C-alpha cells in the first residue's frame, strides 16, 4: 500500500490562486481538502484512521496555517524565477509513505516538470532543475521551524497514522467485487480485418488478468486496456484482438480475478448467450468511431 | 501543456432500455483547469456528478465525470472538452461497440 | 553598514519624494521598507530582493513606489502625502533569529507643510539664574527658550566656555504649540542649564545656548520681505555675574 | 491591529521595578522581538524570543514569551531615568527572510525620579538682553504634583516647569494656577 497526499495550486495571476488536495491510500481515495472549504473532508468512515480527536485537531490546524502561508510564500519566490514572475504558474506536490518498516517522499513539481524534494533535513534540487530555484531554496532551507516539522510528519507522523488507517480501514480493503464481462466488435483500420473487444468491468480489487483464447493457446495479439475507473470505485478494462474475418470462430475471452474463486468467466464468441446479449446492445450507429 | 484524453463507457453491459451509467474519464491534461459536460442529443445532461480532480505518477490530471441513462437504439451521448490546448472544444461521443 | 538619504526633508503637499538606500555589504540582501506614522505606529511597506524588482502600494496617507536598482541600492518614491511620515529600512540575511541578525537603519523624517510662507526661524533668548535661587538651592539654573518656529525640527545644545555639555542638562522631550487650537501653529520649545552658583558667579564664565534650525534649502523660490529661512544656527549667550 | 500592548502609558519611580504586558494574534508567530525607541531617535533591540515557552536576560531587561497563550511579559528590574522610552513588541511571521513583522502600538514609559527632601519653589528669571521679557522656573515638586511647559525631568534630579506668557500683569506667584502645588512652596518676590 502506498498513501499519498496530493497538492493542486494554481496562480494565474498577482491577485488569483486556489488550492486543492487529494489523498489516497491505494486506490481508495481517503479525504478531499478543496480551496473553497476551512476543513479537511473525510471520503470514507474510516478517514480518521486510529487518531483521537484531539491530535486529529493539531494536524488539521497544523495543515490550515500551512495552506495559507504556502500561498503567500510561493506569490513571493515567484519573484525571482527567470523570467520574473511568469504567470500563469501551476505547483504540485505528492507527499505520503510507502508500506511494508516503511518509506516517506515528498516531491514538488514546477509547470509539470518535477523540480524539488525534501530529503533528510533540507530542501534540494533535483538533477536538470532550472538555475533560478538556487535562490528560493536558499530561503526555504533558512527555516528551521518548517524544516524540523516537516521531519516529524515523513519520519514520525506518516507511517504512524498510515499504519492506523490500515488497521481501521481493513473491511473495505479487502472487500471483493465480481467482474461482470460482455463481448463486441468493431471493423479494424486493416482491410479485412475486425477487431474484437472484450469488456470487464464492476471488479475490485485492482488486479486482474484477462486474455482472448484458443482454449489452450493465449492469444499474443491481445491487448490489455487502460484501467478506467467507476463511480463506485471498482475498475474497468478491454483487451482486444485484431482477426481476420471467419476467425472469430472458436475464440473466448477468459477472466481470472480474486473474487471468482477459481471459476474463471469465460465467453464465447457466437456463443448462445452472446448471440442474445447482442441483440440487446443493436442502435444505429452514428457518429461511430 | 497537454491535451486531454477522453474515453467514454458505460458501467454495465449497455442493454437497451435497462438503467445504466454513463462515465465520461479524462486524462493526461495540463494544466488542471478543465470544463466538461456531458451531451444527450446535444442538449447539456443537468445533472452530471464529478469525482475531485487528482494527478498521477507522470504529474497529469486526471478527473471523472458520469451520470445515470437509459440507452436507446436511436438516442446519442456525448462528452464535450474545453482545455486551453485546444483551439475548439472537442466533443467525443459513446460508441458502444468501441 | 546602512545608509539612508536624506535624513530629513520638507514636502510641500502634493509632491513627490526619493529616498535611498545603499547598503554597504552584500551578504545581507533582504531589503524592505518600513512606515512609522506621526502616531509612532510602524508599519511593513514593501519587501525586495531581485534587482529590477519595482512596486507599488497606496496607504493613507502617502503613495509609494519602491524599487531595487541595483544589489546594493534601493529606492523609494513617495508621492501624495497628506501627512507626516517616517520611513525605515532594514536588511538581514536569510536568516534573521538564531544566526541573526536584523538590522536597522537611522530612517527619513518626512515632514508636510501647506505653504512655504509658514516656515519661521526660531528666535531665542537665555534667561539669567535668580538671585533668590541662589541664595535658597546654592545653585544656579540658566533657562533657554527657542520660540516662534515652524516646523517641529530644531536640536538644542549647551556650550560652556565655548565646549559643549551634556552635564546639567535638560530640555524638553518635544515642542509645544504656542496657538494649540490653530492648525499651521508655530512651535516653542525650552531647556535648562543647572550649575552651582560659584560656577555661574564667574565673571569668566560664558553660556551659550545654540538651537539648530532645519527649514528651506538654497533650491526654493522666495521672494518676500523677511528673510529667507534656511537651516540655520541660532544663539544666545551669557556671562556669569559676582555681585 | 494584531498586536495588542497595554498599558498604552507607564509611570515609574527610579529604582522599581516595571511590567509591560503584550498580547498578539499573528498566525503564526514564528519569535518575538521587543524594541525600545528613545524619543526622536530609532529602534533599539532589546531581546528575541523564539521557542513555544521562552526566556531571555539582556542585563537589566528580561522577557517571557508562552505562545500557547499567544502572549509576552518585559521586566526592566530597577528601572532608571534613561528607561524613559516607548517600547514595541512586534511579532515575527516567519522564521526566514520570507516573513514580515507586525508592530504593536507601543507603551510609552514615563520615569519619575526619587527626591527624598524635596524643595518647591518658584522663581522669576530675566532676559540677558534687556529688556523686559521674563521667565518662571518652577522647581524641585515630588512627581505627583500663556504657554506653561510639561514637566521635565533632571538628573539631584529635579521635576522643573517653565512658564512664559506675554500679558499685562502676569505674574509667577500665579502661573501655575491651573497645578496641584505644595502647601510649602517658596515664593520670593520679584
Ligand atoms: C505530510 C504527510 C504526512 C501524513 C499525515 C497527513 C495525513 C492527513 C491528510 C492531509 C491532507 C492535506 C493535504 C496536504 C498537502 C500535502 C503537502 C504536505 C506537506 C506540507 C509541508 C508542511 C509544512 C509545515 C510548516 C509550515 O506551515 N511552514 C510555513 C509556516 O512557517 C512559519 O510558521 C511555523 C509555525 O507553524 C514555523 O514557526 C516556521 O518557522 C515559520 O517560518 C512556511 O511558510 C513554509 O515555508 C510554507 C511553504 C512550504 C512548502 C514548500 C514548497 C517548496 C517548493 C518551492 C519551489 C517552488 C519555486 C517557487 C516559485
Ligand atoms: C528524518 O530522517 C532523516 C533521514 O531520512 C534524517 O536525516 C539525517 O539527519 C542526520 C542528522 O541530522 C544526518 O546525519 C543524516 O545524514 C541525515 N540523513 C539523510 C539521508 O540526509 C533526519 O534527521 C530525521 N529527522 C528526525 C526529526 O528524526
Ligand atoms: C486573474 O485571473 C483570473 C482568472 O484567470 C481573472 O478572472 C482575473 O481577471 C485575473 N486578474 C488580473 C489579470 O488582474
Ligand atoms: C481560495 O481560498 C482562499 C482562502 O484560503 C481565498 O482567499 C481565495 O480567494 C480562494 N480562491 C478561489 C479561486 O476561490
Amino acid at each position: 500500500y502506498t498513501f499519498r497526499c496530493l497538492q493542486m495550486s494554481s496562480f494565474a495571476n498577482r491577485s488569483w490562486s486556489r488550492t486543492d488536495s487529494v489523498v489516497w491510500l491505494g486506490d481508495l481515495q481517503t479525504h478531499r481538502w478543496s480551496n473553497d472549504s476551512a476543513t479537511i473532508s473525510f471520503t470514507k468512515p474510516w478517514s480518521q484512521g486510529k487518531l483521537s480527536n484531539q491530535q486529529w485537531e493539531k494536524l488539521q490546524h497544523m495543515f490550515q496555517v500551512y495552506r495559507v502561508s504556502f500561498t503567500r510564500d510561493i506569490q513571493e519566490l515567484v519573484k525571482m524565477m527567470s523570467p520574473k514572475e511568469d504567470y500563469p504558474i501551476e505547483i504540485q506536490l505528492s507527499a505520503g509513505c510507502e508500506m511494508y518498516a516503511s518509506e516517506s517522499f515528498l516531491h514538488v513539481a514546477f509547470q509539470g516538470k518535477y523540480v524539488v524534494r525534501f530529503w533528510g533535513t533540507s530542501w534540494q534540487t533535483v538533477p536538470g532543475a532550472p538555475s533560478w530555484l538556487d535562490l528560493p531554496i536558499k530561503v526555504l532551507n533558512a527555516d528551521q521551524g518548517t524544516s524540523a516539522t516537516v521531519q516529524m510528519l515523513l519520519n514520525d507522523t506518516c507511517p504512524l497514522f498510515v499504519r492506523g488507517l490500515l488497521e481501521a480501514g481493513k473491511s473495505d480493503l479487502e472487500k471483493q467485487e465480481k467482474p461482470v464481462a460482455w463481448l463486441s466488435s468493431v471493423p479494424s483500420s486493416a482491410h479485412g480485418h475486425r477487431q474484437l473487444v472484450c469488456h470487464v468491468s464492476g471488479f475490485y480489487p485492482k488486479p486482474v488478468w484477462v486474455m482472448w483464447m484458443r482454449g489452450d493457446q493465449e492469444q499474443q495479439g491481445t491487448h490489455r486496456g487502460d484501467f478506467l475507473p467507476n463511480a463506485d470505485e471498482t475498475w474497468y478494462l478491454q483487451a482486444t484482438l485484431d482477426v481476420e474475418a471467419g476467425e472469430e470462430a472458436g475464440l473466448a475471452c477468459r477472466v481470472k480475478h480474486s473474487s471468482l474463486g477459481g471459476q474463471d468467466i469465460i465467453l464465447y464468441w457466437g456463443s448462445l448467450h452472446h448471440i442474445l446479449d447482442a441483440q440487446k446492445m443493436v442502435w444505429n450507429h452514428r457518429h461511430h468511431h | 501543456q497537454k491535451t486531454p484524453q477522453i474515453q467514454v463507457y458505460s458501467r454495465h453491459p449497455p442493454e437497451n432500455g435497462k438503467p445504466n451509467i454513463l462515465n465520461c474519464y479524462v486524462t493526461q491534461f495540463h494544466p488542471p483547469h478543465i470544463e466538461i459536460q456531458m451531451l444527450k442529443n446535444g442538449k447539456k445532461i443537468p445533472k452530471v456528478e464529478m469525482s475531485d480532480m487528482s494527478f498521477s505518477k507522470d504529474w497529469s490530471f486526471y478527473i471523472l465525470a458520469h451520470t445515470e441513462f437509459t440507452p436507446t437504439e436511436t438516442d446519442t451521448y456525448a462528452c464535450r472538452v474545453k482545455h486551453a490546448s485546444m483551439a475548439e472544444p472537442k466533443t467525443v461521443y459513446w460508441d458502444r461497440d468501441m | 553598514l546602512l545608509e539612508q538619504n536624506p535624513r530629513w526633508r520638507l514636502v510641500p503637499r502634493g509632491q513627490a519624494v526619493n529616498l535611498r538606500c545603499i547598503l554597504k555589504n552584500s551578504q545581507y540582501p533582504w531589503m524592505s521598507w518600513y512606515q512609522q506614522d506621526l502616531q509612532k505606529q510602524l508599519q511593513w511597506l514593501f519587501t525586495l530582493r531581485s534587482p529590477g524588482d519595482k512596486e507599488v502600494k497606496s496607504l493613507p496617507g502617502a503613495d509609494y513606489l519602491a524599487t531595487r536598482v541595483t544589489d546594493t541600492e534601493l529606492r523609494l518614491q513617495v508621492a501624495n502625502m497628506s501627512q507626516g511620515r517616517t520611513l525605515y529600512c532594514t536588511s538581514s540575511a536569510d536568516h534573521w533569529t538564531n544566526t541573526g541578525q536584523l538590522y536597522f537603519g537611522e530612517g527619513s523624517k518626512l515632514t508636510v507643510l501647506e505653504d512655504l510662507k509658514n516656515v519661521f526661524p526660531p528666535e531665542v533668548a537665555v534667561f539669567e539664574p535668580s538671585e533668590a535661587e541662589i541664595s535658597h538651592t546654592q545653585k544656579a539654573t540658566l533657562v533657554c527658550l527657542a520660540t516662534g518656529f515652524y516646523p517641529d525640527h530644531v536640536e538644542l545644545s549647551w556650550w560652556v566656555n565655548g565646549k559643549e555639555v551634556h552635564s546639567g542638562v535638560s530640555t524638553d522631550p518635544q515642542p509645544l504649540k504656542e496657538q494649540p487650537a490653530l492648525n499651521d501653529s508655530r512651535y516653542a520649545l525650552s531647556s535648562r542649564l543647572r550649575v552651582s552658583a560659584t560656577f555661574w558667579q564667574n565673571p569668566r564664565n560664558h553660556f551659550r545656548c545654540q538651537v539648530q534650525f532645519y527649514g528651506l534649502s538654497e533650491n526654493d523660490e522666495w521672494t518676500q520681505d523677511r528673510a529667507k529661512p534656511v537651516t540655520q544656527i541660532v544663539s544666545a549667550e551669557a556671562w556669569g555675574r559676582a555681585d | 491591529t494584531q498586536v495588542e500592548q497595554s498599558p498604552q502609558s507607564l509611570v515609574v519611580r527610579q529604582g522599581e521595578n516595571s511590567v509591560l504586558q503584550c498580547n498578539y494574534s499573528v498566525t503564526p508567530d514564528n519569535h518575538l522581538r521587543w524594541f525600545k525607541q528613545d524619543t526622536g531617535k530609532g529602534l533599539v533591540s532589546l531581546t528575541v524570543l523564539v521557542d513555544q515557552k521562552d526566556k531571555t536576560s539582556n542585563g537589566r531587561y528580561s522577557a517571557t514569551l508562552d505562545k500557547d497563550a499567544k502572549h509576552s511579559t518585559l521586566h526592566i528590574t530597577a528601572t532608571l531615568l534613561d528607561d524613559t522610552a516607548t517600547y514595541i513588541c512586534v511579532v515575527g511571521d516567519r522564521g526566514s527572510a520570507l516573513g514580515r513583522l507586525h508592530f504593536g502600538a507601543g507603551t510609552q514609559l514615563i520615569v519619575i525620579p526619587d527626591i527624598q527632601n524635596p524643595d518647591p519653589a518658584v522663581y522669576q528669571l530675566r532676559d540677558s538682553k534687556s529688556s523686559d521679557k521674563s521667565v518662571c522656573l518652577f522647581t524641585d515638586f515630588d512627581s505627583q504634583t500663556v504657554y506653561i511647559t510639561d514637566k521635565t525631568v533632571l538628573d539631584f534630579k529635579s521635576n522643573s516647569a517653565v512658564a512664559w506668557s506675554n500679558k499685562s500683569d502676569f505674574a509667577c506667584a500665579n502661573a501655575f494656577n491651573n497645578s496641584i502645588i505644595p502647601e510649602d512652596t517658596f515664593f520670593p518676590s520679584p
